């Protein structure tokens, strides 16, 4: 029972390690996206 | 001295793209040197010279 719920815990630490992940992920992309913002120049 | 007037011609020019920026410098370097600077100056002599 006691490693079950250090099982818990443990997955609990790593879904917030990969909510981490997804903001870095978004941050980069975003910044990329910004990089490459269109233009409204009509030559 | 009109009939020696040097027009304003209108350039082609290639669009070169910098990755995401899109703008033609042929045009630029024509209607620059041809147009502003070259055209300028014969300009200048021949409204003097009238």
């Amino acid at each position: 029972a006691i490693l079950l719920a250090e099982i818990n815990y443990q997955m609990y630490l790593d879904r917030q390690i990969q909510e981490r992940i997804l903001l870095t992920n978004s941050i980069m992309l975003l910044q990329n996206l910004k990089a490459a913002q269109p233009t409204a120049d009509f030559s | 001295t009109s009939l020696y007037y040097m027009k304003h011609q209108d350039f082609d020019c290639g669009r070169v793209k910098i990755l995401f920026f899109s703008f033609c410098l042929g045009r630029m370097m024509g209607d620059l040197f041809y147009n502003y600077v070259f055209r300028y100056v014969y300009n200048f002599f021949l409204a003097i010279f009238g």
